[PDB]
């Protein structure tokens, strides 16, 4: 996350963090239930084993409540592809449940309808993680989070030189020093309605970090909840 | 601006339109308020509530 601020104690509890056989971060998550994560897909590619930590906001210091959880089952979207990124998406089912408590809780899956009338017109949505704190630095120790406004799909598709599928949205700014960046990915993108918070998007791909001109591209979650429903019954 | 227009028509969650009125409805453990209004949590840790213990 390039600007922003940290997450404080218990601000961002549905933060997932997937971390390699040398117990480093590569990409993140968001709590959905007991049982089960979600990323993106093309995540899948980036380490041969994997496991999943909740509970963690500095990775120098044991805070009390952090996780590590094994992953029983990979979930990815027969559909993804990595010309484009489309359906850039996956849900992990976990060998053991997660125990919820301080900085560790899930965030609320809406319904289609009413997050795409009522949700994605708020002015903006709230973006977290582990990654970069500017395109070509080191990965963050603390987790931040970061506001972003809703950017109108023409002008995302205009500012693009890749392809916006029906599968992805925009968000961030035009020339304002704050976005998402590499490590993000996969990560919560939720939005706040009467103090609480729904899951809206999933960190996808971008033309480097806060670049002049360019934005943040997302995963649609609201094309994806039946999905994400069958998903988490088997 | 009427019904789920106006003001997420009074809900505090899911708002959707039957015949001419507002019908609220709540995320997965949440119950929905004798008022048919508020969305009351279930258990302890809710989904998208931030936590203060
Ligand atoms: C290689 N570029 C060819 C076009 N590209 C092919 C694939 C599908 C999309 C278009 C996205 N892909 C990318 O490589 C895009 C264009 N890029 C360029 C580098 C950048 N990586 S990153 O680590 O800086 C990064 C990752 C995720 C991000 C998410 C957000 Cl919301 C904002 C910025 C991000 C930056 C990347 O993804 C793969
Ligand atoms: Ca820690």
């Amino acid at each position: 996350i390039v600007g922003g601020q940290e997450c404080k104690d218990g601000e961002c509890p549905w933060q997932a963090l997937l971390i390699n056989e040398e117990n480093e971060g590569f990409c993140g998550g968001t709590i959905l239930s007991e049982f089960y994560i979600l990323t993106a897909a093309h995540c899948l590619y980036q380490a041969k084993r994997f496991k999943v930590r909740v509970g963690d906001r500095n990775t120098e210091q044991e805070e009390g409540g952090e996780a590590v959880h094994e992953v029983e089952v990979v979930i990815k979207h027969n559909r993804f592809t990595k010309e484009t990124y489309d359906f850039d998406i996956a849900v992990l089912r976990l060998k053991t449940p997660i125990t919820f408590r301080m900085n560790v809780a899930p965030a609320c899956l809406p319904e289609r309808d009413w997050a795409e009338s009522t949700l994605m017109t708020q002015k903006t949505g709230i973006v977290s993680g582990f990654g970069r704190t500017h395109e070509k630095g080191r990965q963050s120790t603390r987790l931040k989070m970061l506001e972003v406004p809703y950017v109108d799909r023409n002008s995302c598709k205009l500012s693009s030189s890749f392809i916006i599928t029906q599968n992805m949205f925009c968000a961030g700014y035009d020339t304002k020093q704050e976005d998402a960046c590499q490590g993000d990915s996969g990560g919560p993108h939720v939005t706040r309605f009467k103090d609480t918070y729904f899951v809206t998007g999933i960190v996808s791909w971008g033309e480097g970090c806060a670049r002049k001109g360019k934005y943040g591209i997302y995963t649609k979650v609201t094309a994806f909840l039946k999905w994400i429903d069958r998903s988490m019954k088997t | 601006r009427k019904l789920c227009s106006l003001d997420n028509g009074d809900c505090d969650q899911f708002c959707h339109e039957e015949q001419n009125s507002v019908v609220c409805s709540c995320a997965r453990g949440y119950t929905l308020a004798d008022n048919g209004k508020a969305c009351i949590p279930t258990g302890p840790y809710p989904c998208g509530k931030q936590t203060l213990e």
